[PDB]
DNA sequence: CGGGAATTCCC
DNA sequence: CGGGAATTCC
């Protein structure tokens, strides 16, 4: 079985691997259909900017006495059985769910993808589309569990890289494969980005209780919690699902302070935070008032 | 003589067609009389009557000209898909349709369908076997209407029948439609309500802001409006400015200038959503107004 | 293509 | 007898 013993033979010099520089960004980018017709995506890299929106880059390590090497994204799902991601991965250089650079490894070893965007299949198809390309053997694992147990996240998915080296001699090794910071669709309510889009007043006294409306992007009514928190406190106003306006609106309780008057107000950040994952929102500027203010 | 009648009316907009794929129970056309607390249906009536008799009632094309329809309407009682046929006692000469309901066909089906349904309304009736020749001018009629056919909304067409001696129905009648009814769902058809506003004290001159909640609306075809006219009209806009129409459901705006001259004690008016074009409307909600200081 | 909205389905 | 997710279309 074993073919040689740990002989200083490699000696910490050889052993080539990959590496993800920047991570496509996690949620923001909307997958599409084949039926919207589209070929070319955006993703961008997980800490971008509305201005130079940085991409998703990564480099090779340990590359050295390599001639050229290719480089294989591909969909797959989340958790331990990364199985083949129904979803392909549409762009340039990209056949079926798979993108392909042949990136010069010594000159530059790093690729910097544009446009890049995936493709969600309807749900009815799902499996067999799963089914195509396991045929066509598509797997960077060979796992392929259909029929039993299945529930897969048509919202989010993880881009495999298995990077193939090639050498003088009939010695074209394979590295490791490579997991990606998952992603998530924005056009799903339940992954979407959170965001509120306007809030009534931005004084309201600490005694609480005022009632405030606030309009943001679609949301989970039985699954959504606006929050005051901040340093030192961190208190959640109270509602319930029927002041969730259509996804898009908000009618909630300022909660009372964490028991405090002391002399001039004290401003508060305001965001949401969804009861399922966590993931919150840009907070906006509210403030509290000490208490009644009786004077001329 | 062959006189009739619609006593109660169909509700205009509120009901929701139906998909197949939704299907055949989820509910009955109500009326517009028709509220809690006692509900109401299409009914329709037959004065100078001649005894017992039916009444096949089917969904025509909104276009003011009486013509078929591709959206089926289904039910209980009907003609799996087309026509719902009652009958009515000797004495009550009045039909009631409860359950009643309408498939909507998709657009991209309105087709194969409409044209098949007019296959029927030859070749079905009259001698079998139909000819090329016909085939030809039913796909005509056909998509010579596709366009002329508001997908959205519909009306019935309830016409009553007698028997021609020989026991044996076929007697026509004077055929009336009911005034049409949007689907609750259309983006440009269901009912410009209001679920609530956040501060309801308004102010007095004319610029307050104030969150409004509602119901899907279009970007434009859309405007808030306030009065109380005993005298001869008078009306007040909010902002026309799109950027404030958040999402479809909802819309925030600054309240107008009522030429409220006498700034004497408080007065409260009314307030409704209103649309353009369609010209639609809500309930009555009261907006107070206040004496500056 | 982006960004939005109408349309068809599924709870 | 409505709400909103899933798909398509502009």
């Amino acid at each position: 079985s074993c073919t040689l013993g740990r002989l200083v033979s490699p000696g910490p010099c050889p052993r080539p691997y990959l590496v993800i520089t920047e991570q496509p960004k996690q949620r923001g980018m909307r997958f599409r259909y084949e039926c919207e017709g589209r070929s070319a995506g955006s993703i961008l890299g997980e800490s971008s900017t509305e201005a130079s929106k940085t991409q998703p880059a990564i480099e090779l390590r340990d590359c050295g006495g390599l001639r050229e090497v290719e480089v294989t994204a591909c969909l797959v799902w989340k958790d331990w059985p990364h199985r083949v991601h129904p979803h392909s991965l549409v762009g340039k250089d990209c056949t079926d769910g798979v993108c392909r650079v042949r990136l010069r490894p010594h000159v530059s070893p790093r690729h910097s993808f544009n446009n890049l965007g995936i493709q969600c299949v309807r749900k009815k198809e799902i499996e067999a589309a799963i089914e195509r390309k396991i045929q066509l053997g598509i797997d960077p694992y060979n796992a392929g569990s259909l029929k039993n147990h299945q529930e897969v996240d048509m919202n989010v998915v993880r881009i495999c890289f298995q990077a193939s080296y090639r050498d003088q001699q009939g010695h074209l090794h394979r590295m490791d494969p490579i997991l990606s910071e998952p992603v998530y669709d924005k056009k799903s309510t339940n992954t979407s980005e959170l965001r509120i889009c306007r809030i009534n007043k931005e004084s309201g006294p600490c005694t609480g209780g005022e009632e405030l409306y606030l309009l943001c992007d679609k949301v989970q009514k039985e699954d959504i919690s606006v929050v005051f928190s901040t340093a030192s406190w961190e208190g959640r106003a109270d509602f319930s699902q029927a002041d969730v306006h259509r996804q898009i609106a908000i009618v909630f309780k300022t909660p009372p302070y964490e028991d405090l008057e002391i002399s001039e107000p004290v401003t508060v950040n305001v965001f949401l935070q969804r009861l399922t994952d966590g993931v919150c929102s840009e907070p906006l500027p509210f403030t509290y008032l000490p208490r009644d203010h009786d004077s001329y | 003589g062959p006189y009739l009648v619609i006593v109660e009316q169909p509700k205009q907009r509120g009901f929701r067609f139906r998909y197949g794929c939704e299907g055949p129970s989820h509910g009955g056309l109500p009326g517009a009389s028709s509220e809690k607390g006692r509900k109401t249906y299409p009914t329709v009536k037959i004065c100078n009557y001649e005894g017992p008799a039916k009444i096949e009632v089917d969904l025509v094309t909104h276009s003011d000209p009486p013509r078929a329809h591709a959206h089926s309407l289904v039910g209980k009682q009907c003609s799996e898909l087309g026509i719902c046929a009652v009958s009515v006692g000797p004495k009550d000469m009045t039909a009631q349709f409860n359950n009643l309901g309408v498939l909507h066909v998709t657009k991209k089906n309105m087709m194969g369908t409409m044209i098949q349904k007019l296959q029927r309304q030859r070749l079905r009736s009259r001698p079998q076997g139909l000819t090329e020749a016909e085939q030809r001018e039913l796909e005509q009629e056909a998509k010579e209407l596709k366009k002329v056919m508001d997908l959205s909304i519909v009306r019935l067409r309830f016409s009553a029948f007698l028997r021609d001696s020989d026991g044996s129905f076929s007697l026509p009648l004077k055929p009336v439609i009911s005034q049409p009814i949007h689907d609750s769902k259309s983006p440009g058809a269901s009912n410009l309500k209001i679920s609530r506003m956040d501060k309801t004290a308004g102010s007095v001159r004319g610029g307050d802001e104030v969150y409004l909640l509602c119901d899907k609306v279009q970007k434009d075809d859309i405007e808030v409006r306030f009065y109380e006219d005993d005298e001869n009209g008078w009306q007040a806009f909010g902002d026309f400015s799109p950027t404030d129409v958040h999402k479809q459901y909802a819309i925030v705006f600054r309240t107008p200038p009522y030429h409220k001259m006498k700034i004497e004690r408080p007065v409260t008016v009314f307030l409704q959503l209103k649309r353009k074009r369609g010209g639609d409307v809500s309930d009555s909600k009261q907006f107070t107004y206040y004496p500056l200081v």
